[PDB]
């Protein structure tokens, strides 16, 4: 179990550079490499990466090559440069999960049993994080019977040391709007969150359409999950809930009202001071 | 002004104690001959 | 004479190809490369099969005609020394 | 040439000092390559701390041109 | 676009499309880019374009570049100088020169250079009677060029300005628009 | 606001100029010089600017 | 070997010293306030691979000279004076050579030696062992001889000083010597301090006197408060020696 | 035979982050490394990627320890699609600004002899702050006149610093403009770093913590208003100069009231809007 | 841009600084600050510093050359 | 001398359990590929050789490398199991040699097949035409002798070097017990 995985901006930018270099080389649609890092008691720390030659057969998802010898050599050289970093997992730039993923992970699982897979999309058509992390686990079914290995999603985020923060903030002079005040807490959310929720619901709806129209089979764990989802949705017509909501909105209003009174008094004071200063300047001038 | 404290080896090498500045191990410029300098006599040295 | 025609690749890409006598010593190659490049011979360091050519004759190291030699200069930074 | 460089680096003016203590220090833990210093780590012998005549104490990671055990506080 | 140079091409396109029409919307766009962009060359190209739009009403260019000359960004200052230069070409306005005077001693050098060239463009051919400040500016050119404590870019600007002030003998002016009023396309292209 | 930003943007060079000592004047004297104790150092006979 | 020494010297020539100073506080994760020994206080950084848990407010640290980057921690300083106080050589007198003292040597060992091996007895009876004992008697009787025997035979460390060699001209330096000596003892437990001729600085504190008298009395107040002050002394023992016990401060 | 003044060295985003991180790692030391790239035209010298190097030295000098690493790493990187070869070297001056010293000049001179248009890049990690990064690219002036020719103002826009001049700028070496040009995908990910998940946008706060925070700030505003009263009564019985010192070491009620009012009002507005937006969205 | 400049001047606050005391403020933007070396000075006060924290005889960090109160 | 990057295709199927060809045919193949790798190393110093065992599906046991000690060390611990998959084996071997460390090397393959193949012949010729279009040189050894002939196998080797390609071989070995190394003389010693 991993409670959290933190990637570093350098890793993201390095993967983007890798994809650019291969695509410039062309005739590819995905890239694969490694991820270096350490552990902090279940709070992973990915900090660096390098490439690993790889190729695949698009038509059939059972042919692939991954020069593990390159991986061992590069691990030697990197470990020579920085000892504190040891292999942590592997990454690839395909949009969404592929079928080979379990095969590669079982290959990778030799270098680090607790290997986490981090997908880094390089063309985000969405409003959300650029990475997804996945950990391979055995899944036992109540009816699905055979025990395979499926990826379980684990929380991921982006983190940076002071040097990386300085560099990124320097490069981010292409657009910048801080307005930490209400503008940010209303653009970074509300709108953003509603857009993301809508996109997720639309994906669920597309799958439901596909199942209903016969294009797919039925999965029972999904149906149970969706039933639980629909059972969670709260009801907003209970007198108790309305009462509570109004009570809290009222408290919030009294506080904002006090704030506005304060602000009005201060602005009036500023006007008075400016008027007095103007009058004094005129009298002295006259 | 510096106060010589010791004259070690036959080779000129002089430990002087500049008052309230520092304590060094310096040599003789060409003007003074080795016989002129003894232990314990105030001597003048340059600033470089 | 039977000059040994080698290759001298630089880490920068340029190629200072040159041919030397069979009995040349790594010191001699370093010295000729220094004359060509106008840099001190100490700053240079030749490479072969990921194995520096510390000193001595070229042959017993195995360096032969049509060989690959990487020329790698030193890198130094500091206020002094 | 070694002796010539040595002699030129021994310009006569010295700033006399008294040895304050002759520490024995060893490396703490491994030091990452790319960034490693021979003073903080990578030193096994003894080390000296000296008080120059200018009321300034200094730590000499490499003792210098004299054997350490000869020196005493 | 994301490439800065293509954005600069865009400002130049706005400049050449609305040449002399005073289209308020083109002005809105250029000013918004001047105050809002992140690259500096695009800012300078934007302030400069304003000159091409508003040259039929030279009374209006100072009104919209006076505040922009006194700007923290040096490239915006140079843009305001050259915009005044193109907009008030061959007119010798007192206001344009009033703005161009204080900033001919701007700490940044290329600002001084643009200021000198803009003055030479504005006050072409004028005599002592027509503008009281012509002699001051000739003396300023001479002092700047002879001096040695001053930057090289400033010297370049002063030399070109001396060339401009008395061009083609002393019997040629710069008129973006023909005497009838048509836009003189070679003049726009040249400037 | 423009003035404030300009001042902040220059303030990096203004803050790299040296400082000035604080001395206690002992007695004005002579043409225009003064005798100033510069704690902790000794006294001086310094010049006085025009202003 | 000549060339090895030559190359060792040439490599050694290119290396610089680190200013030694004391860390006074850790502001942020990479900010330390360091008081260089000369006195100027700096705010300085810290090398990335260094156990920042060992830089408490008081650790001695070696600062690089250009950037003043903290670079190494060191154990507390041991002044050369204390190095000499701690490396004397009482010949090899054994308890045999001391003649005619049997009761006295028993008492001395009871005070200083027994609590250093057999504390369980003192825990069973329920008492804290005594700290220090004065040896007073007519000249030539055996005081210093006993102290030398105790130093050589016993196994704990020793510190030997003459109270007439603590005193120093600059104001507030003798007291600092005493304080730093007792700190050293507090470090290398167990240890025995043998103040010889404590009458050189242990003298009744007069109401009326002169400047030097007052300075020595300040030294004596420091000693008194080091013996039994705010900080319990624990496991360092003391012995004095005087031919004039009468001329001693009652508080001592 | 020009080296125009419009020549620039194009540093990618990845190269910059690598340099900066490596430099901050060895804060007291002059850590150094190599940089790979291409020579496109007489006006562009593009630096694509960098790689740290095995090294050892003291705070006063640093030097390489193995070239095997250099050749081997070039071969490995070339295997997976980055054939570019070296264009110069970089190192870090931690707090000394950006300039070249004698030893620096010697190594750079060897590199330049190897390839004519080689560059030296110097970073100053500790001097770099969140926004701006202290950095510059150099090259060596020979003993010959003017080192370079001019056909634009692109050279003269930087006003070289006093320290760099003191240490040899424009006398033994000359600077080159640095460009941080970026492609589309780099731009798209650099904007995507600071973006939180979508759920965080629609999460309320523990309402009890909300109320505690509100009551705490209002209980502070009480005393701030009292001090505001006690302070407005002055400003008439206070000399026009004396006021400029009235606020040094003494709280000022007005500014603190402004700050607290902004905080309270933003926080409460955001919480209210989230509560209403949720109240509608989920059934 | 003002927030940006504020975050850019903060390079003057580089790590190797010199401690000192703030003795008295003489007008704004200047103050007599007593260095730990033992010599008083007449220096410039950085714009960003919150003046509420410049209490008399309050510990402060100065630039190594300019001695400006940072 | 011709820089040529091969990739051996030792097999370890359950049909190696048999001793028809010296003990434990796997042993015969082991000795054969060992001598072959030594031969390649003596062919050209820059030449490399690889091992892609044809197990159930595949596992590249050692990517291209001029040094052979790793090849032979990985060659043991190859206790056979399962059945072979020829198509997947060739496809993986091709993908692997596309990525030569030195792109000047000429791609090639050498195969040690001693099992029955279960795959329609048409797809075999399809993989053959693809390999040909990609300029690949196989050298099939019909070891093991399940068919000791065309096991749907001749067409592949004719197509790959079709039109007198003289680049692909089919050196069939009979079941007579005698280490193939003595048998194979052309594909190994001199094509
Ligand atoms: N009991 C004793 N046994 C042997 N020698 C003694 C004895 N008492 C004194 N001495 C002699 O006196 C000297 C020691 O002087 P000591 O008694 O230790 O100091 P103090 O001068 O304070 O009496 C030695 O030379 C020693 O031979």
């Amino acid at each position: 179990a991993v409670q959290k995985v933190v990637v570093h901006p350098l890793v993201l930018l390095s993967v983007v550079d890798h994809f650019n270099r291969i695509g410039k080389v062309g005739n590819q649609k995905r890239v694969v490499g490694v991820l270096l890092g350490s552990w902090q008691k279940k709070v992973l720390d990915v900090s660096n990466s390098f490439a690993v030659p790889f190729d695949e057969d698009d038509k059939d998802d059972s042919v692939w090559f991954l020069d593990h010898d390159y991986l061992e050599n590069m691990y030697g050289m990197f470990k020579k440069v920085n000892a504190r970093e040891r292999i942590v997992g592997w990454y690839h730039t395909g949009p969404k999960l592929h079928k080979n993923d379990i095969a590669i992970n079982e290959l990778m699982k030799r270098y680090c049993p607790n290997s986490v897979l981090v997908i880094i999309d390089v063309k985000p058509k969405d409003l959300g994080l650029p990475t997804e992390a996945y950990i391979s686990v055995e899944e036992v079914h109540d009816d699905g019977t055979p025990t395979s290995k499926t990826f379980e999603h684990v929380t991921s985020e982006i983190g940076a040391e002071e040097a990386e923060e300085v560099g990124v903030e320097h490069l981010l002079r292409d657009i910048k709007d801080t307005t930490v005040g209400t503008l940010s807490q209303r653009i970074t959310n509300q709108v953003h969150g509603l857009k993301g929720l809508n996109s997720k619901l639309l994906d669920i709806r597309s799958y439901l359409e596909k199942v209903a129209t016969g294009k797919l089979p039925i999965n029972h764990q999904i149906i149970y999950q969706l039933q639980d989802v629909f059972n969670l949705l709260p009801d907003v017509s209970l007198q108790e809930f309305v009462k509570a909501f109004y009570l809290k909105t009222n408290d919030q209003m009294v506080v904002v009202y006090l704030a506005s009174l304060i602000r009005s008094v201060v602005a009036l004071h500023n006007l008075i001071n400016n008027k007095i200063a103007n009058r004094d300047a005129e009298k002295k001038e006259g | 002004c510096t106060k010589i404290i010791n004259a070690d080896s036959e080779d000129p090498k002089y430990i002087i104690n500049v008052k309230q500045f520092a304590k060094f191990v310096v040599d003789l410029s060409d003007q003074v001959a080795p016989t002129d300098i003894e232990e314990g006599m105030r001597v003048g040295v340059d600033r470089n | 004479a039977a000059p040994m025609s080698l290759a001298i690749h630089s880490t920068t890409g340029t190629r200072y190809d040159l041919a030397v006598p069979p009995d040349e010593t790594v010191e001699g190659l370093r010295k000729r490369l220094s004359q060509r490049l106008k840099v001190p011979k100490e700053r240079l360091a030749l490479l072969h099969k990921d194995t520096r050519l510390s000193s001595g004759k070229l042959q017993e190291f195995g360096v032969g005609d049509g060989s690959k030699l990487t020329l790698v200069p030193t890198v130094e930074a500091g206020l002094m020394s | 040439e070694n002796s010539e460089k040595i002699k030129v680096n021994k310009t006569l003016p010295y700033l006399v000092s008294n040895v304050i203590e002759l520490l024995d220090v060893d490396p703490n833990d491994q030091e990452e390559d790319g960034a490693n210093i021979d003073l903080d780590s990578q030193r096994k012998g003894k080390c000296a701390v000296i008080k120059t005549s200018t009321r300034q104490t200094y730590f000499l990671p490499v003792i210098g041109l004299v054997d350490a055990e000869k020196l005493k506080p | 676009d994301k490439d800065p140079i293509l954005r600069r091409s865009g400002m130049y396109t706005v400049a050449m499309a609305y040449c002399g029409s005073g289209n308020n919307k083109a002005i809105r766009r250029l000013l918004h880019v001047a105050v809002s962009d992140v690259n500096d060359d695009v800012r300078r190209a934007a302030v400069e374009s304003l000159g091409f739009i508003l040259f039929r009403t030279p009374e209006q260019c100072p009104s919209v570049v006076s505040l922009l000359s006194e700007s923290y960004n040096p490239h915006v200052r140079y843009g305001a100088a050259m915009a005044l230069g193109i907009c008030c070409a061959g007119t010798g306005n007192k206001e344009a020169i009033n703005l161009l005077e204080p900033m001919t001693n701007d700490p940044v050098n290329y600002v001084r250079q643009g200021a000198l060239i803009a003055s030479a463009l504005i006050m072409i051919q004028q005599t002592e009677i027509t503008c009281p400040k012509v002699n001051q500016f000739r003396q300023l050119y001479s002092k700047v060029i002879n001096d040695k404590h001053d930057d090289v870019m400033a010297k370049f600007g002063a030399i070109l300005a001396q060339g401009i002030l008395d061009a083609g003998g002393h019997n040629v002016t710069i008129s973006l628009q023909s005497r009838t009023g048509h836009t003189h396309m070679p003049s726009v292209v040249g400037v | 606001l423009n003035a404030k930003v300009r001042l902040l943007r220059e303030e990096l060079q203004l803050l790299q100029e040296q400082g000035s000592y604080v001395g206690e004047v002992v007695r004005a004297m002579d043409k225009k010089k003064v005798l100033v104790k510069v704690h902790p150092e000794g006294k001086f006979v310094v010049d006085v600017d025009k202003n | 070997k000549q060339y090895e020494k030559s190359e060792n010297d040439l490599k050694a020539l290119q290396s610089v010293g680190q200013i030694v100073g004391e860390v006074l506080k850790q502001l942020t994760e990479e900010k330390f306030i360091v008081k260089a020994t000369n006195g100027p206080r700096y705010v300085v950084g810290c090398r990335r691979q260094l156990d920042k848990s060992k830089l408490k407010p008081g650790t001695r640290v070696a600062l690089d000279m250009t950037t003043l980057t903290i670079m190494r921690y060191l154990p507390r300083e041991v002044d050369p004076l204390v190095y000499n106080m701690s490396h004397e050589d009482p010949g090899n007198v054994s308890y045999s050579e001391i003649g005619g003292l049997s009761e006295q040597i028993r008492e001395l060992r009871e005070v200083i030696e027994l609590p250093l091996t057999n504390p369980e007895l003192f825990q069973r009876v329920g008492i804290i062992p005594p700290k220090g004992c004065l040896l007073y008697g007519p000249p030539g009787t055996g005081k210093t001889l006993l102290a030398r025997a105790v130093a050589s035979q016993l196994d704990c460390n020793f510190l030997k000083v003459v109270s007439s060699s603590i005193v120093d001209k600059y104001i507030g330096e003798s007291a600092r010597l005493i304080r730093e000596m007792f700190n050293y003892a507090r470090d290398h437990q167990p240890c025995i301090i043998f103040m010889d001729e404590i009458d050189a600085i242990g003298g009744r504190r007069f109401s009326e006197g002169t400047s030097a008298d007052r300075e020595i009395q300040r030294t004596l107040m420091e000693l008194l408060n080091q013996m039994d002050g705010f900080d319990t002394l624990h496991r360092v023992k003391m012995i004095m020696a005087t031919n004039r016990p009468d001329t001693l401060d009652p508080a001592l | 035979p020009a080296v125009d003044t419009a020549e620039q060295v194009y540093i990618s985003s990845l190269a910059l982050l690598k340099m900066l991180k490596h430099g901050r790692a060895g804060v007291p030391m002059e850590v150094m490394g190599l940089m790979l790239g291409e020579f496109v035209d007489d006006y562009t010298v593009r630096v694509i990627d960098v790689f740290a190097m095995p090294q050892s030295g003291t705070g006063v000098s640093v030097e390489a320890v193995d070239p095997v690493f250099q050749a081997k790493m070039l071969d490995m990187l070339k295997q997976t699609g980055r054939p570019e070869m070296v264009v110069g070297w970089y190192h870090s001056h931690p707090g000394f600004g950006c300039w070249l010293s004698g030893v620096d000049i010697n190594t750079q001179q060897s590199f330049e002899a190897l390839s004519e248009r080689a560059v030296a890049v110097v970073v100053d990690p500790i001097q770099s702050v969140k926004g701006k990064v202290v950095i510059d690219a150099f090259r060596l002036i020979n003993a010959n006149h003017e080192p370079r020719q001019t056909t634009s103002n692109l050279g003269h826009l930087n006003k070289p610093s006093i320290q760099a001049l003191i240490h040899g700028l424009n006398r033994h070496y000359y600077s080159i403009t640095i460009n941080y040009r970026k492609n589309e995908l780099e731009q798209k990910m650099l904007l995507n770093l600071h973006k939180k998940s979508w759920m965080e946008g629609l999460t309320l706060q523990d309402y009890s913590e909300h109320c505690k925070h509100n009551e705490s700030v209002v209980k502070e505003m009480l005393e701030l208003a009292k001090n505001y009263n006690k302070a407005v009564e002055e400003e008439d019985k206070m000399t026009p100069e004396q006021l400029a010192i009235k606020n040094v070491g003494k709280q000022d009620p007005k500014r603190h009231l402004e700050e607290h009012v902004d905080v309270l009002m933003t926080s409460n507005i955001v919480q209210c809007l989230a509560a209403m937006l949720d109240t509608v969205v989920f059934k | 841009e003002f927030l940006h400049a504020q975050e850019e001047v903060k390079r003057i606050q580089s790590i190797p600084l010199v401690i000192g005391q703030f003795l008295e403020a003489v007008d704004q933007n200047t103050a007599i600050v007593g260095s730990t070396t033992g010599s008083n000075y007449y220096v410039r006060i950085l714009s960003t510093i919150d003046r509420e924290l410049l209490k008399p005889n309050a510990s402060v960090a100065l630039h190594k050359h300019s001695n400006a109160l940072v | 001398m011709v820089l040529e990057s091969t990739m051996v295709c030792v097999d370890n199927s359950e049909y190696m359990r048999n001793g028809d060809f010296l003990p434990t045919r796997l042993q015969a193949q082991q000795d054969a590929v060992n001598i072959v790798c030594h031969s390649k190393t003596r062919s050209n110093p820059e030449n490399n050789v690889g091992l892609i065992t044809l197990a159930n599906d595949c596992e590249v046991l050692t990517t291209l490398t001029p040094d052979t000690g790793r090849i032979l060390s990985k060659l043991h611990t190859v206790q056979p199991k399962g059945k072979i998959t020829f198509c997947t084996g060739i496809r993986v071997a091709h993908l692997a040699l596309k990525h030569r460390q030195g792109k000047n090397h000429k791609m090639r393959i050498i195969a040690f097949v001693g099992s029955p193949v279960e795959d329609n012949e048409k797809d075999l010729v399809k993989l053959a035409k693809r390999l040909k279009k990609e300029k690949v040189n196989v050298d099939i050894i019909n070891f093991g002798e399940e068919e000791v002939n065309t096991e749907k196998l001749t067409a592949f080797v004719n197509t790959l070097n079709g039109k007198d390609g003289t680049g692909s071989h089919l050196v069939t070995v009979p079941p007579g017990p005698s280490l193939a190394d003595a048998l194979i003389s052309s594909p190994i010693l001199a094509g």
